[PDB]
């Protein structure tokens, strides 16, 4: 399986997403760049539906939810595997504010 | 418990990127994305019962098996040593996700 | 000594009261600096070299593609002016200093030049074709400091090369002949696969005896950090400067060292 955020901090998610191979969730058939801020992330959301839906991709990241569309992702509850959400921190604060997953954990 | 661990690790991960900025300014990035030595992603799930519940267990590169790395940055053992140490926090608050999931 | 007066007086006389005056913000900081260079336009193939120092890591980011529209990001004129895929390494072969020799040495492109560990080598290889070029133009005291930039480099290159890089296939010969007193006495270095081993190839130049100290800082990093932090730390040495000599390339690495710093200051 793959696991990649592709939504994030840029330089962040590339410290832990291609060093030795695998391209990041193999960028050369999937996966996205990994620099945010372009744009909302409802091209990120379409990425998921690339990535994260494809069956290949495992877990997901999205940088403290700051533009991750949190009622839109928070329906990733059903089928959890393919759909592991995740809140990094730094250059964003991970918070239990309403998100993903952190959300429907906050229940 | 663990999500303090998303935090720890980002910070560390944020202080070796600083001082790897530091060191050689703009990362490569683009074609290999610099920025990690390790961290050659790739997923493996493994299915636990517990109660009759499968509860799925998940290993990755960094966090398990699939892993490779090769050369690095100027600062690449010390953004494997916080950037890519990370993996293993979120790989077991990916594990301890589903498994809430799945008993929810 | 009469030439110094007889030309190039006054240009250096601004470059000392712009250098003394010296001490997004790093960006804005870093972008005043390439001004200031480029308005100051015999120095002006120290000023071509100087500037083709950064154009060779310019030219080497812009070689990759795979977002390769992201390098008009980091135009700087200082290092990455537009003047300065093997198609297209054939036409960027000029008006550069180190590009007609990567031409036949990196003939192999992508092959010699892998975005992994063999991009670095290929910028090793023009960092070496430069430092070469640079202290072809000989005449100054400023041939001590290239050749000890040069050193820097090559010592951190073969250093990562014994720490992790020899299972990628950095090799003792290839301490040399791919990782750009070294021009004659780097040999030194082939065997330096431990920390205490570095120490001890270092114990050679009694100069640079005692800067790798424990090695915790400055040696632990890979590609070309481990000595040139060394340097980084002597630089004190360069802020000498003394007059009447080529000041231009010492003015424009202190500019860098400033932007440097300041970057590294960020959110305190």
């Amino acid at each position: 399986s793959a696991l990649i955020a592709m939504i994030a901090d840029e330089d962040t998610v590339t410290g832990f997403l291609l060093a030795g191979v695998g391209n990041v969730d193999l960028r050369r058939k999937t996966n996205y760049l990994i620099v945010d801020s372009k744009t909302t992330v409802k091209a990120i959301e379409d990425a998921f539906k690339e990535f994260t839906t494809k069956e290949d991709i495992a877990i997901v990241l999205i940088s403290q939810y700051v533009a991750n569309m949190i009622r839109f992702l928070v329906d990733s509850y059903n089928k959890p595997i393919p759909a592991i959400l995740e809140i990094p921190s730094k250059d964003h604060p991970y918070d239990p504010a309403h998100d993903s997953v952190l959300s429907r954990v906050k229940n | 418990t663990t999500k303090e661990s998303m935090g720890e690790v980002m910070k560390d991960s944020s202080f070796a990127l600083i001082e790897a900025k530091y060191v050689a300014g703009e990362n490569i990035k683009h074609i290999v994305l610099e920025n990690v030595q390790n961290a050659s992603i790739k997923v493996r799930s493994r299915q636990e019962n517990i109660a009759g519940v499968k509860i799925p267990k998940f290993e990755y590169f960094t966090d398990g098996e699939t892993k490779n790395d090769l050369t690095g940055l100027a600062r690449g053992g010390q953004q494997v040593q916080q950037c890519r140490a990370a993996y293993v926090k979120a790989i077991e608050l990916l594990v301890e996700l589903a498994s809430l999931q799945t008993s929810f | 000594a009469m030439t110094f007066n007889i030309h190039g007086g006054y240009l250096e006389a601004i470059v000392r009261g712009y250098r003394a005056g010296l001490l997004t913000i790093v960006e804005k900081c870093t972008l005043k600096l390439v001004d200031e260079y480029k308005h100051m336009l015999p120095l002006s193939t120290f000023l071509e070299y100087i500037t083709y120092g950064h154009m060779i890591d310019n030219v080497v980011l812009i070689v990759t593609g795979r977002d390769v529209q992201e390098l008009l990001e980091k135009c700087h004129p200082l290092g990455m002016f537009d003047s300065i895929m093997r198609e297209l390494y054939r036409l960027v072969l000029v008006d550069t200093p180190l590009a007609p020799y990567f031409s036949e040495c990196i003939t192999s492109e992508d092959l010699d030049d892998m975005n992994i560990e063999i991009m670095r080598n290929t910028l090793y290889k023009a960092y070496l074709e430069d430092f070469y070029k640079f202290c072809q133009k000989l005449g100054g005291a400023t041939a001590e400091i290239m050749s000890d930039l040069l050193a820097f480099e090559a010592d951190r290159r073969a250093v990562n090369i014994t720490i992790n890089s020899i299972g990628t296939e950095l090799t003792r010969d290839d301490r040399r002949k791919l990782y750009s007193l070294y021009p004659y006495g780097h040999e030194e270095l082939a065997v330096c696969e431990d920390i205490d081993q570095v120490r001890g190839v270092m114990e050679k130049y009694p100069p640079y005896q005692s800067i790798f100290s424990k090695l915790s800082y400055g040696e632990s990093q890979m590609l070309d950090k481990a000595f040139y932090e060394e340097e980084v730390k002597r630089l004190c040495l360069a802020f000498e400067q003394q007059f009447h000599y080529g000041v231009f390339f010492a003015y424009m690495r202190l500019r860098e060292q400033e932007i440097r710093n300041l970057m590294w200051i960020s959110e305190c």
